[PDB]
């Protein structure tokens, strides 16, 4: 089959955590052991060119020759946690996997006739139309998820499988099973690397090959049964009813150096150094989008608690807003209450966006690994998160707010008026949404980025209007109005439903206002604002708020591209 | 400036009553506040409505639902209706006006005495 | 709603004398407040507003004073024109409300 | 020493997880196995008095006579999760033990020499002065951690001693000197028993007896050494190279009733059955307050993150405010300013306050373990944690804020307004902070909690006064605002500013408006917003604050009461 | 701040026509404009508030019409009297602006 | 309601300006706001500020610091300093009073002119 070889490889990342290691796996099961910091997982990455090459300092080649650009998209790698879409099915998994990464020359029925056939070779046949674990709904065995994982990189039909712990967290029967499974589809001629944590001798017995590593070094390297025979040679014995996993660990545990001279003085590194020296995108970027697109909606609907939630709120809120705020009247208090509930559904907009932070966050790994492997391009995939889940779910709320409390509460009653009032909101939330895009993606954790966002929309709060009189300010703070998302929407709103109106019954001042400080119009309440009474006045919000949405999706694309994916 | 009141003087139980206030010397469509007041035997004044300049109207609410007050600007009339009559809407009724700028009742009309019985 | 309370509902008095008479308002009115002078068979005539200000067409001897809850009307030297039927009025909230009244006699 | 004899238990919860067991367990080493939801530690909490006696129903005997009443205070017991105090030392964790638990006629000299003692034992004298583990600081490893544990229950010399999976989450040779540690501790005549999972047969071979659990059913109890031969005459063979842990776990996995009956038709169950048949506060209230307000106020600047970033956002939010509104004016605008800046700062005083939710869910497993162990009473408890944690935090963003923007702003430039103001503010966030902790209180997640925190105040917010003008709301729904903490303090904010004031240049309104419109003072601004004038127009807002935080904090300490706990 | 501009700085008539005197605000006024007729020698005397309203003690030869930010201060059939300089202002913010004035003059 | 100014109408420069307006038929600290007015040469005429009928001050920003307004409330007395003055200074100075509730300047004085040389 595929002979994968490395030779005198060295890894410095400038600390040096990969030391002079060499080696040849072969077909059939290749096993990597050690301390969890040992280096094991380090050389996993390294042979599957899961690493940046600026460490890299060896030869790596497979058969003989050096690794080709599209290595990583003809070799499977299997992630240690798995990354399986829980709302989805096996066969919902593994058709998205097929349909992004086998060729599209192919038809639909040769790709579910290999789903078919992968299906029946890891024995998935029986929860072929089942959850997989769903935290909401009860998913199938852990095994099984496992399975789903394995399943997902052999669509492709690779030469070369790599897996990170494929037994840590499972149970021992599970793991035999797991190891059995692959144990099977070694035989096939296909080439299977992995690295594992604690073996028992039931797991131990079915290996081929065995790298032993300890603080960046090799202790041994060769065939795995004669592992006890080299460390017997080298002065240790082995008592009865002892794993000899655990014996390895032990005499590592108690040096190294010692031991690796040892390793460099025996046969096995002879003919191991001699065989090294005598060796010495696929889619289109509309399918990628319409795939990632119907994926995440799926995601979407499957695991509806959030939704829900926040949907159930703003009915909730809607609807207790239209009995506060029941009838508003032309008189004393009209001003105050108009914009009392506007000023709240702009900021309530602004801070209900906060939970945008989630989008990219909490997908980062199943991000990484899927673009390494060159399921779909960066931009697909952020437009495609774009169409499913940001723009719906931002939309609903500014529907559902207008059309309940416009005609509780009586606002101008034109059709116009009440368009521009969802389309306001809608653009506000908008970019809220943007703005924590922006500031959150390409992170691990999401409370560095709530923090900045609460604090940036409670000073963004103070700057709409309302709290400051924004004509008072200092000029050397009050350009600082500029950036404010709320203000937009705030004096669209209130350009859109003040004009027109007269609130000193009995005293008409369309004409002329009697006495100096009533404030009798709307006209009146709006210049006092700052606000401009032209029709340029309402519409230049709509232009600030849409270059800020450009400008956010900009800024999160750019943290998307540039992150490193390694 | 000038109101006058008029309508039938005598309403049956459970009816509707209509009067009209008719305005010269200024423009019910110009600047004030047109209000219909009455008093009770036994003398007690009560404030029912008025509507605005502008059309928009306000109701006392102990008269909920039973009051709506209209106007014609073409012949400078405001109406009162005051529906489902009772015996205790026996009262003499007078239309006022309010200016807004001062907040009093400037001017009022001659007064029109209604009984309800049968 | 704001209820009006005038002290006396009638008040005996000779020509010449003086008279005083009491409105307390069960919330704060801030001087929004006016007097109305009722004659038989007549509708109710403005005679003070923003509890102080004397209407044109009124004597000096009309003089109103107050302020919080508390308001009063005050005549010196009663003469015999000045007799009928008194009420306050607040305008300061909408539901506009009259005292119960206080009607002048003589003796 | 000790001798604890269990016989024919039985526990229901009424689904039945302890089935018919008995046994004897002797001083020494005795060790339970099992799978994770066998019952081994079901077993351990119902012999540690750790359970509720309503489900038990065997008898449990030491020395053969019944448990008596401070059995629990008499024996230590080591949880699983450590809960020893991170900001704190080896030695101050010991002391806070000793000082609680061992009689206070003791002086503080023999406590000293007892605390010595355990730390020779447990050979922590290298780290007896080092803060374990903090995760902002470096700590001691985590084998000196779980030494820890084990000294603070050592320090009442208990004769039985509980430990829950003393192994888990720690490596092999880290394990291993804890159980040589424990090993050496029971040869001394104390009666040690422990659960653990998967261990090593260097761990195996330490036990001087062995119970073994699966599916709530005793499958074997005995001498540990003759595990091996049971189930070899059961009819199972041994592989070399085995561990017997695994193998007894490999023989469960694969049938349970068969193996319950072969264990009853056995020799050992017929000698275990012969021997069951034959045998057949400390300190006053002021101490406990004193000592763990001292140890909450240590943990408290120890780990001061979350404290630091509260107050640099306090004086952030200051410095800008103070550069937004400086210098108020007696003008148009005046009215709007001071309106504005009272209310925020009102409802941010409501909003910082749900971070109080995390008082008592944070440490709600080391609450219980220390009360079940006789540390304290809830009510000291209670007060101490208020008395450190809240009073101060609490108190130092009112006195900033104030401080801060009174005068830049230029509030009225009297002392008795400046004092009101700050105690205003002060009582708004005890408000608030007690009704987070009486929503929150007793449970162990705090999303619902903050979620209805959030909900509410929103709701508060808008009953306030500024953005719905109270004097509108139709009766039916009226009457919600006495529920609003912001509103009170608004209120009184409100009151104490505006008294006094004019804001119509030119025009003197005070004897009389001449125009009916025109909000010329602060005594017309306050009457129209519904606010009393008088003197207990402000202090009743005080006298309902109060009476909010006395219900709610005895709300938050009768959940704590009635909370369950076991 | 508010800059008022007039847009002749000076204007030639006969007796009995037609004036007409224009200022514009920098930003909406809402009627809050007034116009002021100086004599050589002394203090400029208020002539129209509420850019509509005439003052008592002038003529109805006088009068003033605007809205928004265009105002006019017109004059049917000028007479001797009315020979001098006016100037607007603007009272709607608190930094108070004078128009640059218009100098009538007679041919 | 009458207003007179008064003071010297010679400054050298860098010195201060000081001027004085009486008023009567009016309480300065009953009702209005008293103002100072310049008109330049090449007649523009230019608003400085006020001093409100409780002593509260409200100066143009285009003469920052150099400007003070006080009052003496027992002869019925409002002053004006402007320090630091420069030959721009020059000008006619008047006294003018504003009600507020109509917002006009109502009442002026004579005016006194004031020379900046050397
Ligand atoms: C109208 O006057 C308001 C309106 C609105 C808010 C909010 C706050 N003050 C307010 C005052 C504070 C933020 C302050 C401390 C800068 N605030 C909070 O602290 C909580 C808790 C929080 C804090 C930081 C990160 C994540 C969560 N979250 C919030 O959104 C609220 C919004
Ligand atoms: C002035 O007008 C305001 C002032 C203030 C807020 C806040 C919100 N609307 C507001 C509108 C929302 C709460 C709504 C959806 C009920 N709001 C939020 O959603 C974030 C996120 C959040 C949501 C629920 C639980 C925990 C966190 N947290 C907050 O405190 C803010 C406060
Ligand atoms: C509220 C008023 C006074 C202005 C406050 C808004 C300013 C401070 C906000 C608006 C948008 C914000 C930016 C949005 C996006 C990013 C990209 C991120 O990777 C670093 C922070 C950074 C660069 C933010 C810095 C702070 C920022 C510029
Ligand atoms: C750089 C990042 C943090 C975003 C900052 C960009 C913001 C501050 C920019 C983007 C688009 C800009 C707006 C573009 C168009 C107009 C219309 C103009 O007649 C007034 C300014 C106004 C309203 C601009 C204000 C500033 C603005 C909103
Ligand atoms: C105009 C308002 C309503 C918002 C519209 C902005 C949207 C359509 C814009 C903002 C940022 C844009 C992205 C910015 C950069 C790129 C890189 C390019 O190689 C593919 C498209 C892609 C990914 C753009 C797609 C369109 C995009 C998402
Ligand atoms: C409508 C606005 C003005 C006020 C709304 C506040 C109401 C809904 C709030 C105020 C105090 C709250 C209570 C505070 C404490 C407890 C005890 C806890 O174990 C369950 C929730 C419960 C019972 C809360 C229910 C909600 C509650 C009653
Ligand atoms: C049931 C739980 C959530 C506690 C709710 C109790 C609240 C609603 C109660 C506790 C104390 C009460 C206050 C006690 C005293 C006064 C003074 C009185 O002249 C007006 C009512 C007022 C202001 C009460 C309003 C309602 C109040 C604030
Ligand atoms: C300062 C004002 C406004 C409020 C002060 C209220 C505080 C001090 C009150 C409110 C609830 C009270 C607690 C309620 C119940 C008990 C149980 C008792 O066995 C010991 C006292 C203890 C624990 C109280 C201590 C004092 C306490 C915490």
């Amino acid at each position: 089959g595929a002979v994968l070889s490395f030779h005198n490889i060295c890894y410095r990342v400038e600390k040096e955590i990969l030391s002079n290691i060499n080696g040849i796996m072969k077909p059939g099961l290749n096993a990597i052991l050690g301390p969890t910091g040992g280096g094991k997982s380090s050389l996993l990455d390294v042979l599957a060119a899961r690493k940046d090459p600026s460490g890299l300092s060896g030869d790596v080649l497979i058969n003989g020759a050096p690794r080709p650009a599209n290595f990583k998209c003809n070799s499977g790698y299997v992630v240690q946690d798995d990354v399986v879409m829980g709302t989805l099915t096996v066969r919902e998994n593994l058709q998205f996997s097929a349909a992004l990464r086998l060729a599209t020359t192919m038809t639909n029925h040769e790709k579910n006739e290999r789903i078919n056939r992968v299906i029946q070779e890891l024995g998935l046949d029986k929860v072929a139309d089942s959850k997989v674990g769903t935290q909401f709904i009860r998913g199938v065995s852990g095994g099984e998820r496992k399975r789903t994982s394995i399943g997902m990189e052999l669509i492709t039909d690779p030469s070369i499988l790599f897996l990170d712990e494929p037994t840590t967290g499972l149970d021992s029967s599970t793991a035999n099973a797991v190891l059995l499974l692959l144990k099977r589809m070694s035989k096939q001629g296909r080439t299977i690397i992995f690295s594992i944590h604690q073996p028992r001798y039931s797991i131990f017995k079915l290996f081929d090959s065995l790298t032993l590593l300890a603080s960046g070094r090799l202790m041994f390297h060769g065939p795995a049964q004669e592992a006890l025979g080299y460390f017997e040679s080298a002065g240790y014995h082995c008592e009865a009813y002892n794993n000899p996993a655990d014996f390895f660990l032990d005499i590592i545990n108690g040096l190294i150096e010692k031991l690796a001279e040892i390793y460099v003085n025996s046969s096995f590194y002879k003919e191991t150094k001699a065989e090294l020296h005598q060796l010495s995108y696929t889619t289109s970027f509309c399918h990628q989008l319409r795939w990632v697109s119907k994926r995440s909606f799926k995601n979407l609907l499957g695991n509806p608690q959030a939704s829900i939630a926040q949907i159930i709120v703003t009915v909730v809120l809607g609807l207790v807003i239209g009995a506060i705020y029941f009838g508003l009247k032309n008189d004393s208090t009209g001003i105050q209450n108009r914009a009392g509930v506007l000023f709240f559904l702009t900021t309530n907009q602004c801070f209900s966006s906060v939970s945008a932070v989630e989008l990219f966050v909490v997908e980062k790994k199943l991000f990484i690994h899927e673009y390494i492997s060159g399921y779909y391009r960066v931009s697909s995939y952020f437009l495609g998160k774009l169409l499913s889940d940001l723009l719906p779910m931002r939309m609903l709320p500014s529907i559902i707010f207008t059309c309940i409390v416009y005609f509780m509460l009586g606002l101008k009653p034109k059709a116009d008026a009440f368009f521009v009032m969802m389309f306001t909101l809608m653009m506000v939330a908008y970019s809220a949404s943007s703005m924590a895009l922006a500031i959150a993606a390409g992170q691990s954790v999401v409370s560095v980025a709530t923090l900045l966002m609460t604090i940036c929309f409670v000073f963004m709060m103070i700057f709409s209007g309302l709290l400051v009189n924004l004509t008072t300010i200092a000029s050397w703070l009050s350009w600082l109005q500029y950036f404010s998302i709320p203000r937009y929407g705030f004096t669209a709103l209130q350009h859109n439903e003040f004009l027109g109106q007269n609130f000193c019954p009995g005293l008409n001042a369309t004409g002329n206002n009697p006495c100096n400080y009533a404030t009798c119009t709307g006209e009146e309440y709006l210049v006092k604002q700052g606000i401009d009474l032209s029709p340029w006045g309402l519409w230049k919000n709509h232009v600030a708020l849409a270059c800020m949405i450009v400008i956010f999706l900009t800024i999160a694309y750019l943290k998307l591209l540039f992150l490193k994916k390694y | 400036v000038q109101l006058q009141e008029s309508g039938p003087g005598l309403v049956k139980p459970s009816q509707s009553l209509s009067l009209t206030c008719t305005v010269t010397g200024f423009s019910i469509t110009s600047d004030y506040a047109w209000n219909w007041i009455r008093q009770f035997p036994g003398k007690k004044l009560e404030w029912m409505g008025y509507i605005n300049f502008d059309g928009g109207t306000t109701y006392n609410p102990s008269l909920r639902g039973r009051i709506s007050i209209t106007r014609d600007t073409s012949k400078n009339q405001f109406f009162l209706q005051l529906r489902s009559v009772t015996p205790e809407d026996t009262a003499t009724y007078y239309c006022a006006t309010f200016y807004g700028a001062k907040g009093t009742l400037d001017y009022w009309g001659q007064g029109t005495s209604v009984t309800v019985s049968s | 709603d704001i209820v009006l309370t005038q002290s006396p509902s009638s008040f005996s008095v000779s020509l010449g004398d003086r008279v005083t008479i009491s409105c307390k308002a069960s919330g704060y009115i801030l001087n929004r407040l006016a007097w109305y002078q009722q004659k038989p068979g007549n509708a109710p005539r403005l005679l003070i507003s923003g509890a102080t200000s004397l209407e044109t067409g009124f004597p000096s001897r009309f003089s109103g004073t107050g302020s919080g809850k508390d308001y009063t009307l005050s005549i010196s030297s009663l003469q015999t024109e000045d007799v009928g039927t008194y009420y306050c009025q607040q305008y300061w909230s909408t539901p506009w409300t009259f005292g119960g009244g206080t009607k002048l006699e003589i003796r």
